[PDB]
RNA sequence: CGGAACGGCGUCGGCCGGUCCCGACA
RNA sequence: CUUCGAUGUCGGCUCUUCCUACCGUCCGCGCGCACCGGCGCGGAAGCGUCGGAUUGUUCACCCGUUCAAGGGAUCGUGAGCU
RNA sequence: UCUAAGCGCGCACCCCGCCUCGCGCCCCGCCCGGCCGCGCGCCCCAGCCCCGUGCCCCGUCGCCGAGCGGCCCCCGCCCGGG
């Protein structure tokens, strides 16, 4: 309850529903259970989302107050707060989120002789500066 | 929604401390820890302002922001003032006398309604048990925190319990008659 | 004893309000009984 | 329906089960409260009981019709040939209850104690200790194996051999008890108490001192298969019935459809 | 659940040769439970039955849904003791939304069926005129609150076979 | 599998544990004093004397036996989410271990917490959690005052280590340019992504 | 054997399809580690499986079809029905093509 | 938590009435 | 509704468990409780509830005493008895 | 205002102790030999002090050693008294 208030402007990762692993802007409140979210800039049409799905972002965009749709994606432009948060420790894992998503069977396989060969690689690292 | 802010004062002289939900208030009569994690509470020390606020507030969620604040004020008050219990035993046909023992931290009673038995209290931790050099048939009990004096008070008060008869007509023990809380 | 002594110890022991089925200690201006769930009865009694 | 009288269940049930001891003698099991501040003090003697006696006493018990009166009362004499100490025992408290942290015994062990582990000591080999001795003797060892104890251990035992030729019965094999050394400021001092009784005798005048009191633990006297009115105390049935009156009259309601282990039935008794 | 406006006439006979077409705002699931409902409903106030009468038209009616807006709903709720009245008041952004925040409500707080409760009234309030408490906590300009269900984010942990190297921090 | 079961309910973990265990997972739980059961500790206790009292009247060795310790606690509780009678199902209860306390057995074993069990996250702030390890003291087990001055020495023991492994793996760290190199650059973010 | 190097993805026979009636021994549940939904199941449909038979040394081969349930469980038959002692025992998912 | 008349200053949600900056002896 | 190619039937004796809808003992609390003694509650089933005269008695009743609650177990208890 | 958080006292009840048994296990002796497996921060959730990861390969090439930890292996009667 100290820091990562739900004001509005605020950017949320969103974690379930129909988008997962899309940002959207919390364009307005409606309750203390839900919150209506735009995001223009990554495919999220303005929906009335749950606030259990929605994951704040340190990160808050100044908005109009009742924005509209095209305000909104205006504003976004101009704030660097997308970009803050994709070079942040979160945005990097959900940019890295989006290849390990694209996968294939045969894609699966070489990821896998790849992690045991980095695993055997490490003992061998532990080892040497034992 | 609701945050049930309620707001108490840092007094000058005193300093208060929140890391986490404990809360140490240090001043001149001595220093107390009271832990207050048992609740949920956001606290802000602020400038000169300790603030309990309950965000999403509940039927009994309610309750709480109020009691933090009063138990910190308490804390405070002990910390710059000092509290007082002054208790009186009171007795009819047989006098009671209570004498301090182990350095102003125990009360030892006899002739408690001429009974063979007698009655040894420990003073809990932090607060000490005197007599009163003028009233008399007054025991002065004083401490920093509010609650360990008033504990000790009570430990007193029961330990004196006519075993049955009638309580209306029989008053005799040991009861708070002002909690002073001036001086210790 | 003193009367002071007297009413200090009526306070602790004789004023107090008793619910008529709780049969509690219930505080003097107590709307409802804590122990008995809310019974409003309530009487005291001193010699 | 209901007992319609009411009487109390005849004989302990704590007591239950009613079995010869397979233990071979009555174990000390729990030992005394450390206290941790008194002279190092063994807790335990083992004893043959030799007989009873009458002992004249003058009471001094204050508030009571015999103050300052005669009065003769039954003794039991428990003989007590001289233990000696052969080995010591050391035991962590650990979060599963006290475990042994190994034992050292002593470079010397006597013929009686060695008597003990075997069936038949001349048809034996006599191969107990043998490599042990070896490794003691310079007794280095031992103070190796006692250091270990002094860190490792929390409650310290002292093992203890009875020399039964010093006593009229004819067991020839000693009788082995782990005695609890308690009272010493600390373990290091509880192991160095022990090293100094090692190999050498323990006599009750030092165990026990007059006017204290002991709790005596043995075996009962035996008296075989008995009938439930002996074993359990239960009446002899009115002498007008068919079948017997040496036997509890019925052992259950219809249900329970099982008997209960509540009910007396007829065992060993002693 | 989806805003249908209905309009409905009683059969034409002799006596009525032009009878009086009427219209209703029915909030329903699909156009059949509607219609069912106009006639219900139509029978209690205008005593015409279904068997009596045509229904002329069931028109889906599309709102918007760009900004959230207060709505206030009169219904006639019905429990075990008998018919009562109650007013709600939702902040939803479209009317039939808001209605479906309002029949979960109502059957949740007071165990009444989309059929028990009847809709005497649905419009949109301003922020001055909120009347209940929770619509007026959020129609205030500005309100930040810290995030209600932080932990509903272990949606993750049924997904991670839930064997986490440390346990995870909100 | 080890688990730390500390502060997991023991219902949930059980469940979770119990399909490990009859999928061929042989799996271990450490610290079982210090996983919690929703409930006032006064309903706890309650449930848990209740439990007690059942036992067989005719003889109470062939009664239904009720274990004081914190780790059999456990132990029955996954025990009724597994078909024990089978041969499916004692084979799985075979591949349980239950331990009060990381004992000197799974100390240097890696371990897992598993989030959807664990208290903070399942149930409500305000709902008096209590813990076994409270409840099987009262129940009759004796050796909470036991595990407790072990896990201490313990603790301080792995401190030590803490320090080394830091400087260990600051150690690493410096050792990181290799092959693994090449072998980053192929997965970890190029495709791959892991 | 016929599998000397092919990487395969860790899967469990959890048992057979059944109800509480009635078992059709035919279908054999398999749980595809990795695959938590009914979505991520298309990926690993088709794929070739196999289990190791403890008593006798020699591999059972199989095929996964179509998926149990939501929770990325997957239905699959195998060349001869599976014994049953099997349950639990490791199959072996090759990222090979055979 | 089979269950009844009957209670609850328990926590929510209503439905109708009076006072409320003219501040609920100053 | 079950039992008749049969489940021996009342009360005692004997023995064992269980229940609380508690008589005394234990803990509080209220009295139209000064003391003594009574009375009413709430928690409480560890312990005690006995010896006898008439009666097959269960009961009933009376005499005594450390003054004495009520009930369940195929109306507990016949290859246990009478 | 005894309670909604927090806090003290507290029942012949309860649970443990002591006690009766005790499967098994531990230590030691005689021996002291084989078998297996490779894997450790801690706390905290109304600071959550930077979160949202990771492992994802028990043969799929890992099987050295060392280190910890397991596991197995031991241990007579007849006869005579009591």
């Amino acid at each position: 309850s100290y820091h990562r208030f739900v004001e509005a402007g605020r950017l949320v990762y969103l974690g379930d529903g129909p988008d997962k692993g899309k940002l959207a802007v919390i364009v307005d409140i409606l309750s203390t259970a839900a919150v209506l979210i735009d995001g223009p800039t990554t495919g999220v049409k303005r929906q009335v989302v749950s606030l259990r799905w929605a994951m704040l972002t340190d990160q808050v965009i100044n908005i109009s107050e009742k924005p509209t749709t095209e305000q909104l994606k205006k504003e976004i432009e101009a704030s660097p707060a997308i970009d803050t948060f994709m070079n942040s420790v979160w945005g990097k894992k959900i940019q890295q989120q989006r290849l390990r998503a694209k996968a294939t069977f045969e894609d699966m396989g070489k990821i896998a002789k790849l992690r045991r060969e980095r695993k055997m690689a490490m003992k061998r690292i532990a080892m040497s500066i034992k | 929604p609701l945050c049930s802010s309620m707001t108490i004062k840092v007094p000058t002289d005193v300093e208060c401390t929140i890391n986490k939900r404990v809360v140490t208030v240090k001043g001149k009569k001595g220093t107390l820890v009271r832990d207050f994690s048992h609740a949920p509470l956001d606290i802000t020390h602020a400038n000169d302002t300790i603030s309990v606020a309950v965000w999403f507030p509940r039927g009994k969620r309610n309750a709480l922001p109020r009691t933090i604040c009063s138990h910190i004020e308490n804390m405070f008050k002990g910390v710059t003032y000092g509290f007082e219990y002054k208790m009186r035993l009171a007795y009819a046909h047989f006098p009671i006398a209570a004498t301090v023992v182990d350095n102003n931290k125990a009360i030892e009673i006899r002739n408690f309604m001429h009974q063979i038995k007698t009655r040894r209290i420990e003073c809990l931790p932090g607060v000490t048990i005197a007599m009163s050099t003028n009233v008399k048939d007054e025991l002065i009990l004083r401490g920093i925190s509010i609650e360990d004096v008033s504990h000790t008070a009570a430990r007193i008060h029961e330990s004196l319990k006519v075993p049955n008869k009638d309580l209306r007509k029989f008053l005799d023990g040991c009861y708070v008659s002002s909690r002073g809380l001036q001086e210790q | 004893m003193e009367p002071t002594l007297i009413n200090l110890a009526r306070e602790y022991n004789q004023n107090m309000m008793i619910c008529r089925h709780c049969y509690a200690r219930n505080p003097l201006r107590a709307t409802n009984c804590r122990r008995c769930r809310g019974t409003n009865l309530r009487k005291k009694k001193l010699s | 329906s209901h007992r319609k009288f009411s009487c109390c269940r005849k004989g302990n049930l704590g007591y239950l089960p009613r079995k010869r001891c397979t233990r071979g003698r009555g174990r000390c099991k729990t030992f005394p409260p450390d206290v941790q501040g008194a002279p190092i003090h063994l807790t335990a003697f083992l004893g043959y009981k030799a007989g009873c006696t009458h002992v004249m006493r003058f009471i001094d018990h204050r508030g009571s019709n015999l103050h300052n009166r005669q009065a003769i009362d039954q003794a039991t004499i428990i003989d007590a040939p001289p233990m000696i100490c052969t080995a010591i025992i050391g035991y962590a408290k650990t979060p599963k209850g006290l475990r042994a942290v190994t034992t050292v015994w002593a470079a010397h062990i006597a013929e009686p104690a060695m008597r003990r582990f075997y069936r038949n000591y001349f048809h034996a080999e006599k191969t107990a200790f043998s490599t042990y001795m070896k490794k003691a003797a310079d007794g280095t060892y031992i103070k190796e194996q006692l250091g270990r104890l002094k860190q490792h251990a929390d409650v310290i035992r002292i093992v203890a051999h009875t020399q039964p030729a010093l006593t009229p019965l004819k067991q020839k094999k000693a009788d082995i008890m782990e005695i609890q050394v308690n009272g010493g400021a600390n373990v290091a001092e509880k192991v160095d108490y022990a090293y100094a009784l090692m190999e050498k005798p323990i006599s009750i005048k030092d165990v026990f001192s007059v006017g204290a009191q002991i709790d005596t633990i043995s075996i009962t006297r035996g008296r075989g298969f008995e009938g439930v009115v002996t074993r359990w105390g239960v009446t002899r049935l009115p002498r007008k019935t068919r079948r017997g009156n040496r036997k509890v009259a019925c052992i259950g309601a219809w249900h329970p459809a099982n008997v209960q282990y509540t009910v007396a039935r007829a065992g060993q008794m002693g | 659940m989806q805003k249908y406006i209905v309009y409905g006439r009683r059969l034409p006979s002799e006596k009525f040769p032009e009878p009086e077409v009427f219209r209703m705002t029915i909030y329903a699931p699909n156009e059949i439970v509607a219609k069912s409902r106009f006639w219900y409903h139509l029978k209690s106030l205008k005593k015409i039955k279904r068997t009596h009468g045509e229904i002329l038209d069931c028109q889906h009616i599309e709102e918007n849904g760009d900004f959230v807006k207060n709505f206030g709903v009169l219904l006639r709720y019905r429990s075990r003791v008998g018919q009562h009245n109650m007013y709600r008041e939702v902040r939803e952004t479209t009317s039939a939304r808001a209605m479906d925040k309002v029949y979960s409500e109502m059957a949740g707080q007071c165990r009444a069926r989309y059929h028990d409760i009847q809709i005497i009234n649905v419009k949109e309030v301003a922020d001055e005129d909120v009347r209940r408490e929770k619509v007026a906590m959020f129609t205030q300009k500005g309100v930040r609150f810290p995030h209600p269900c932080p932990y509903v984010h272990v949606k993750r942990a049924a997904r991670t076979a839930r064997f986490q190297d440390r346990a995870p921090h909100v | 599998i080890v688990i730390d079961c500390k502060g997991h309910i023991l219902g949930r973990l059980s469940a979770i544990v119990a399909k490990e265990l009859l999928h061929g997972h042989e799996v271990a739980l450490v610290r079982c004093e210090k996983a919690i059961i929703s409930g006032a500790f006064r309903d706890v206790k309650a449930h848990y004397l209740k439990k007690m009292h059942k036992r067989t009247n005719f003889n109470h060795l062939r009664g239904p036996f009720h274990f004081r310790a914190p780790a059999e606690i456990v132990r029955r509780t996954i025990r009724g989410m597994i078909p024990y009678k089978t041969v499916r199902g004692s084979d799985a209860m075979s591949r349980l271990r239950v331990y009060d306390g990381i004992p000197p057995c799974c100390a240097r074993y890696k371990r897992v917490v598993c989030p959807s069990a664990m208290a903070y996250l399942c149930l409500r702030p305000e709902r008096r959690r209590c813990e076994v390890g409270r409840v099987a003291h009262e129940i009759g087990w004796q050796h909470a005052a036991d595990v407790e001055r072990y896990e201490k020495r313990r603790l301080e023991e792995c401190d030590k280590w803490y320090q080394d492994k830091i400087q260990i793996d600051k150690k690493i760290a410096e050792a990181a340019e290799k092959d693994a190199e090449l072998q980053r650059i192929n997965a970890e973010l190029a495709k791959y992504g892991y | 054997e016929e599998i000397k190097g092919k990487t395969f993805l860790p899967a469990i026979f959890v048992g057979y399809q059944r109800s509480r009636a009635k078992q059709r021994e035919n279908v054999a549940l398999v749980k595809v580690s990795g695959i938590y939904t009914r979505a991520e199941t298309d990926k690993v449909l088709g794929r070739l499986i196999a289990i190791i038979h403890s008593k006798s040394g020699k591999p059972i081969f199989g095929k996964i079809c179509r998926p149990h349930g939501n929770s990325g469980m997957v239905r699959a038959r195998f060349y001869t029905n599976l014994p049953g002692q099997l349950m639990g025992h490791k199959v072996r998912v090759f990222y090979d093509n055979i």
